[PDB]
C-alpha cells in the first residue's frame, strides 16, 4: 500500500481506489536569504531563495542554488564580490548576477628555448594577523545557576560534580 | 566571545517549562511540597545552557591554539631567521618579518623580494667548446640574439662565459639542445 | 665504508587529504516540531537554543567554502597550456585537461570522481567541482611552464627540460647528470604516471580519507 | 593537484636513489704535508685509484686543487689517507 524510501520515510503511496502508485515527496521549502550590496552604498536588496523550484515562491533568475529575486543575469563574468553559491556571485552595477570569474586568462609564451628573468626587484612589506589568545573567562557554579539560594543549590548537589 | 557571554545572561530569562524565570517567585508563591518540579527543570535547563556555553568554549580554545601554535611557528622561521620555505611567510622569496602586538594576537610584517621587470632570451641547456660540453656553476645561460652570457636565475646579471664559473662533463652527443659557442679561459691572456 | 648509489628511480607517490566537506544547514522551528504553531510556543520558551545552533551551523557552512580557497585559490590569475607540448620528451595528457572530457576535467579526475527530505537541508558549495579543476589546470600549467617562479611572482616561463636541472641542483645533485640521463628520466616519468593511474582503475581501496569522510 | 570530490590529490615526484656500491674512503688527503678537504661529496676509492664525487650520485673526478680545499696540517685530524693532489696548472706551466 505504500513504500519507504530510507530510514522510515514514506516516499511512495499507492491509492487502492485508482490502483496507481504514486510518489510522495516533502514540498518546497528552506531558508531565505538577502542578498544586499550595502546600507550605505546603496539600498536595493535582492530576495534568494534555496533550492526551491522557482514556480510558488512569492525580475527572477533561477540558479543551481534556487532563483533569486532583484537581480538581472549578466553573461559577462566578473569577479566575484558576493558569494551566493553554486559558482554565482552578485555585485553592484543594480545588482547583476554573475558567473564566477576565477580569473584573467593568459598562455604565457612556453619554448624549449625561452628563459624569461627579471631584470628588476621590488620589495614589499605583506601584512599577516593571527591570534594567539581570547578572553579569560570564568563561571561560578552556586551563584549562578541558582544565585544566594541555599535552598535551590541543595537540589543542585544532588547532579554530583557537573 | 561576546556575543557567547551575551546569549548566556538571555538564558537566565527563560522559564523552561517553569512558570517564572525568576527564582524568587518560584521560591515565593509555589507549594514547597511540590516547588522543586518547577526548580529541576529551570536547574536542568539552565545547566544545559552552561554546558554548551563551556563546549563551544573548548571548540574554540583548540582553534586558538592551533592558530596559537601556527603564530609562534611563524616567529620560530619567519622572525627568529629566515625561511627557507616557499610561501610560508609571505608571497614571494621572503626575507624576514617584525612582529607587532595586537589586542589578542600578532601581526607580522613579511618582508619580501618580488622579482620584476622580465625579459625572454634564446638559451640552451649547455655549451660545447672543443668537444667538451660545458655548464653553468650556478644561474642559466642567456644570449641577446647573438652574445651569449651567464646570469643568475633570479636577476640579469650577465656574464662571460668562463671556465672558472663553469664545469665540463661528458661530451656534446649525450645532451640534446647544446649550441656552439667559445668558452674564454682567463689563463691565455695571462700566459701570452 | 661509504655506499653511494650509481642509479636512481624517480617515483610518483599519490598522498590523499580532504579539504571541505558538504556544507549541512538545519532548521529548528520545523524540525523540532513541524509545520505546528502549538508546538513552536513551546519550542521558543527554551530561549534562543537553537538560534545560535543555526549560527554555529552556518558558522561552519562557510568555512568549508573558506577552507578550499586558501588551498586551491592560491594562483594570482589563470594559467593555460601551450597548444604544442614538448616538454623535453615528458608526457602530461594524463593529469591535463582535455577536449574529450567535459572540458575541464582531466583523465586522472575522471578515474577519481568515478571511483567515488524533510527537515534537512543541504547548502551547495561556493565552488562547483566544474571550474575546481580550473583552478588545478591552473596550477599545473604554473608548475610545468612556470616552475616554481610564478610562485613568488610574475610567471616566467622556463624550458622543463633544465627546469628539472634546479630542481636537482637543489637535492645536491649536479644538473649534469640530468642531462646526460634525461631520456631515461622521461620514460621513468611515463612509466611512473602510467602505473599511478592503473593503480587505482580496476580496484583500490588506498582512498581512505576521502572515501570515508562522506561515509560519517 | 588532482581535484577531488571533498578534496586534494597530490603525484609528489620523487628522486629515489639505487643501485649502491660501497667503496673504501678518507675524509681527508694529506699531499705534500697539506690536509685536502672536498668542497662537495666526499672521497672515494675503487680500491686502488682516489677519486671525488657528490654524495647523491657516483660520478668519480680526480682529485684536483680546484674541487678541494685545504686547512689545517696532516697530524690534527685522524683517519686521513696518503695520496697525490693533482694541479691543473703544472702541465700549463711546462
Ligand atoms: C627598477 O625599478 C625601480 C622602481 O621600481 C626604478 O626606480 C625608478 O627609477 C625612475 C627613473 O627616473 C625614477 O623616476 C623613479 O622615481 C624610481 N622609483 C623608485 C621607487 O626608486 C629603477 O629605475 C628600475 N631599474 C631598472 C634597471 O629598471
Ligand atoms: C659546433 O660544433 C659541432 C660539433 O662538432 C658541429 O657539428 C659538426 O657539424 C659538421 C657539419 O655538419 C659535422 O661534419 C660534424 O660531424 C659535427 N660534429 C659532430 C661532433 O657531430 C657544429 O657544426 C659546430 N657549429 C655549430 C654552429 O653548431
Ligand atoms: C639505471 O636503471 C635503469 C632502470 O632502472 C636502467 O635502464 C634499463 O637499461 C637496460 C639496459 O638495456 C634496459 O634493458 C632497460 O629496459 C632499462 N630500463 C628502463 C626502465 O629504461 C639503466 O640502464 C640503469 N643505468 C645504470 C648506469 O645502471
Ligand atoms: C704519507 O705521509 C705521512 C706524513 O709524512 C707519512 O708518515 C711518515 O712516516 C715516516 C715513516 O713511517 C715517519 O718517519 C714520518 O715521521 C711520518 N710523518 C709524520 C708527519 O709523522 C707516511 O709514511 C706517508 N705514506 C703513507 C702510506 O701514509
Ligand atoms: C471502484 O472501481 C471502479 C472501477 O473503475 C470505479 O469506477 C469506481 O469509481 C471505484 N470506486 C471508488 C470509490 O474508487
Ligand atoms: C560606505 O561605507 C564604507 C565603509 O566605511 C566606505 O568604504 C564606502 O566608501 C562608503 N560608501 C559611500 C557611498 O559612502
Ligand atoms: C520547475 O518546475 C517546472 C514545472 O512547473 C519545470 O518545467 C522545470 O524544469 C523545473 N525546474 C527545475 C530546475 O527543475
Ligand atoms: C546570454 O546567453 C543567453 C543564453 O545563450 C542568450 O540567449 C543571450 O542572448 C545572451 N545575451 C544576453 C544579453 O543575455
Ligand atoms: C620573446 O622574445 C622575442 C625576441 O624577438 C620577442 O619577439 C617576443 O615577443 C618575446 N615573447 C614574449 C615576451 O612573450
Ligand atoms: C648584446 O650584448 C653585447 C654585449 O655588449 C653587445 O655588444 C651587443 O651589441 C648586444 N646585441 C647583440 C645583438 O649581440
Ligand atoms: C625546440 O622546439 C622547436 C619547435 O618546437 C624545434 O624545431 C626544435 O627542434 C626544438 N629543439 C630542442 C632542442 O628541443
Ligand atoms: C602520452 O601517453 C598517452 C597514453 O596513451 C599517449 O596516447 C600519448 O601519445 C603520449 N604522449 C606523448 C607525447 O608521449
Ligand atoms: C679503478 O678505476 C680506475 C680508473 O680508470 C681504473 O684504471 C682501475 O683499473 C680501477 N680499479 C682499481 C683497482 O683501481
Ligand atoms: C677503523 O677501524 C679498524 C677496525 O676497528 C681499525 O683497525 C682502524 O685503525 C680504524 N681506522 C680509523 C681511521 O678509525
Amino acid at each position: 500500500q505504500f513504500g519507504r524510501d530510507i530510514a522510515d520515510t514514506t516516499d511512495a503511496v499507492r491509492d487502492p481506489q485508482t490502483l496507481e502508485i504514486l510518489d510522495i515527496t516533502p514540498c518546497s521549502f528552506g531558508g531565505v536569504s538577502v542578498i544586499t550590496p550595502g546600507t550605505n552604498t546603496s539600498n536595493q536588496v535582492a530576495v534568494l531563495y534555496q533550492d526551491v523550484n522557482c514556480t510558488e515562491v512569492p525580475n527572477v533568475f533561477q540558479t543551481r542554488a534556487g532563483c533569486l529575486i532583484g537581480a538581472e543575469h549578466v553573461n559577462n563574468s566578473y569577479e566575484c564580490d558576493i558569494p551566493i553559491g553554486a559558482g554565482i556571485c552578485a555585485s553592484y552595477q543594480s545588482i547583476i548576477a554573475y558567473t564566477m570569474s576565477l580569473g584573467a586568462e593568459n598562455s604565457v609564451a612556453y619554448s624549449n628555448n625561452s628563459i624569461a628573468i627579471p631584470t628588476n626587484f621590488t620589495i614589499s612589506v605583506t601584512t599577516e594577523i593571527l591570534p594567539v589568545s581570547m578572553t579569560k573567562t570564568s563561571v561560578d557554579c552556586t551563584m549562578y545557576i541558582c544565585g544566594d539560594s541555599t535552598e535551590c543549590s541543595n537540589l543542585l548537589l544532588q547532579y554530583g560534580s557537573f | 566571545n561576546a556575543q557567547a557571554l551575551n546569549t548566556l545572561v538571555k538564558q537566565l530569562s527563560s522559564n523552561f517549562g517553569a512558570i517564572s524565570s525568576v527564582l524568587n517567585d518560584i521560591l515565593s508563591r509555589l507549594d514547597p511540597p511540590e516547588a522543586e518540579v518547577q526548580i529541576d527543570r529551570l536547574i536542568t535547563g539552565r545547566l544545559q545552557s552552561l554546558q554548551t556555553y563551556v563546549t563551544q568554549q573548548l571548540i574554540r580554545a583548540a582553534e586558538i591554539r592551533a592558530s596559537a601554535n601556527l603564530a609562534a611557528t611563524k616567529m620560530s622561521e619567519c622572525v627568529l631567521g629566515q625561511s627557507k620555505r616557499v610561501d610560508f611567510c609571505g608571497k614571494g622569496y621572503h626575507l624576514m618579518s617584525f612582529p607587532q602586538s595586537a589586542p589578542h594576537g600578532v601581526v607580522f610584517l613579511h618582508v619580501t623580494y618580488v622579482p620584476a621587470q622580465e625579459k625572454n632570451f634564446t638559451t640552451a641547456p649547455a655549451i660545447c667548446h672543443d668537444g667538451k660540453a660545458h655548464f653553468p656553476r650556478e644561474g642559466v645561460f642567456v644570449s641577446n640574439g647573438t652574445h651569449w652570457f651567464v646570469t643568475q636565475r633570479n636577476f640579469y646579471e650577465p656574464q662571460i662565459i668562463t671556465t672558472d664559473n663553469t664545469f665540463v662533463s661528458g661530451n656534446c652527443d649525450v645532451v640534446i639542445g647544446i649550441v656552439n659557442n667559445t668558452v674564454y679561459d682567463p689563463l691565455q691572456p695571462e700566459l701570452d | 665504508s661509504i655506499a653511494i648509489p650509481t642509479n636512481f628511480t624517480i617515483s610518483v607517490t599519490t598522498e590523499i587529504l580532504p579539504v571541505s566537506m558538504t556544507k549541512t544547514s538545519v532548521d529548528c522551528t520545523m524540525y523540532i516540531c513541524g509545520d505546528s504553531t502549538e508546538c513552536s510556543n513551546l519550542l521558543l520558551q527554551y530561549g534562543s537554543f537553537c538560534t545560535q545552533l543555526n549560527r554555529a551551523l552556518t558558522g561552519i557552512a562557510v568555512e568549508q567554502d573558506k577552507n578550499t580557497q586558501e588551498v586551491f585559490a592560491q594562483v594570482k590569475q589563470i594559467y593555460k597550456t601551450p597548444p604544442i607540448k614538448d616538454f623535453g620528451g615528458f608526457n602530461f595528457s594524463q593529469i591535463l585537461p582535455d577536449p574529450s572530457k567535459p572540458s575541464k576535467r582531466s583523465f586522472i579526475e575522471d578515474l577519481l570522481f568515478n571511483k567515488v527530505f524533510n527537515g534537512l537541508t543541504v547548502l551547495p558549495p561556493l565552488l562547483t567541482d566544474e571550474m575546481i579543476a580550473q583552478y588545478t589546470s591552473a596550477l599545473l600549467a604554473g608548475t610545468i611552464t612556470s616552475g616554481w617562479t610564478f610562485g613568488a611572482g610574475a610567471a616566467l616561463q622556463i624550458p622543463f627540460a633544465m627546469q628539472m636541472a634546479y630542481r636537482f641542483n637543489g637535492i645536491g645533485v649536479t644538473q649534469n647528470v640530468l642531462y646526460e640521463n634525461q631520456k631515461l628520466i622521461a620514460n621513468q616519468f611515463n612509466s611512473a604516471i602510467g602505473k599511478i593511474q592503473d593503480s587505482l582503475s580496476s580496484t583500490a581501496s588506498a582512498l581512505g580519507k576521502l572515501q570515508d569522510v562522506v561515509n560519517q
